[PDB]
């Protein structure tokens, strides 16, 4: 979608 | 303590575009 | 948020999105009310009649943000989810009564320029505050129409609403536990919230302290900015008793 990747240290 | 008071604007007492509208209201 | 403006920066930096996982999108509004706790809308989280039963390891809350799309680096703050609690006697089978909900953070998150808690009210600001025609403003990254989305965070000033006209424009039973705001067909202005909005703050500015208060949270409205209907808060100062428990025994 329409979201900017987040650093994946939150995921 | 310190609650409700924003670093950009209460903190510095500078006023947002739209809260004299609010004030405003409060008759 | 349906007929605001953009947000100014830092102007609501209480402000809190409730960002989903897989699928990577926006799921509701929330506010920062400590370091630690964060109040949304019970309806955000579970909602059997749209499937809608999110655990904590579901979501991530995003704190700090303006744009709705970017990772803002250096300003907005991602935190984890420790535990929720909804209101027990969420009604979300007749009237979304109490829609209400806390999550505590993993970790306090610390305070900046674009990150700051909002206040709650007690008895004295509910009483002088929450009357007919006093103006509160809502924010949130929903749609900007109820049939699109936003750049930035959307910011839209709405006057409370008499009891009798909000009961007047609905078939739903409207309890104590609500208000509702918005403007009336013949005042000519107009705003409300929309799908992505909920669970986001109501908030006033008390002229007697000159300190924001989250007076309601964004719940439900029958579409988006329709003449002659009102958007319905949940009243957070009736809630305040069963707030105040969660936050004092976890
Ligand atoms: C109580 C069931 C309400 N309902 C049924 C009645 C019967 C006829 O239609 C209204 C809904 O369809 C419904 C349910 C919701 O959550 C379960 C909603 O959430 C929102 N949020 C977006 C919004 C938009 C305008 C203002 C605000 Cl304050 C918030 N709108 C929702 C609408
Ligand atoms: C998920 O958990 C909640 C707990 O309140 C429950 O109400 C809901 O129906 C559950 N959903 C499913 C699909 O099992």
């Amino acid at each position: 979608g329409d979201f900017e990747e987040i650093p994946e240290e939150y995921l | 303590a310190d609650c409700g008071l924003r670093p950009l604007f209460e903190k510095k007492s500078l006023e947002d575009k739209t809260e004299r509208e609010l004030l405003e209201s409060y008759i | 948020i349906v007929e605001g403006s953009d947000a100014e920066i830092g102007m609501s930096p209480w402000q809190v999105m409730l960002f989903r996982k897989s699928p990577q999108e926006l799921l509701c509004g929330a506010s920062l009310i400590s370091d630690r706790w964060v109040l949304t809308a019970a309806h955000c989280l579970l909602y059997p009649p749209w499937d809608k039963n999110f655990t904590e390891n579901d979501l991530l809350v995003r704190i700090g943000k303006h744009s709705r799309t970017r990772y803002e680096r250096n300003i907005e703050k991602i935190s984890m989810l420790e535990k929720i609690y909804i209101h027990p006697r969420y009604n979300w089978r007749e009237n979304l009564d109490r829609d209400i909900a806390l999550m505590k953070l993993k970790k306090p998150v610390a305070f900046s320029d674009y990150i700051h808690p909002v206040c709650l009210p007690d008895r004295e600001t509910a009483a002088s505050l929450l009357q007919a025609g006093y103006k509160g403003r809502v924010t949130g990254w929903g749609n900007l129409k109820e049939t699109g989305q936003p750049s930035v965070l959307q910011v839209v000033n709405l006057p409370i609403v008499e009891r009798p006209v909000c009961k007047d424009s609905t078939r739903i039973r409207i309890t104590d536990n609500m208000f509702c705001a918005g403007y009336k067909p013949d005042e000519g202005k107009r705003g409300d919230a929309c799908e992505g909005d909920s669970g986001g703050p109501f908030v006033m500015k008390s002229p007697f302290n000159n300190r924001w208060y989250q007076m309601g949270i964004v719940s439900w409205g029958e579409g988006c900015d329709r003449d002659g209907k009102y958007g319905f808060y949940t009243h957070v100062f009736r809630l305040k008793k069963w707030i105040q428990k969660v936050i004092d025994q976890f």
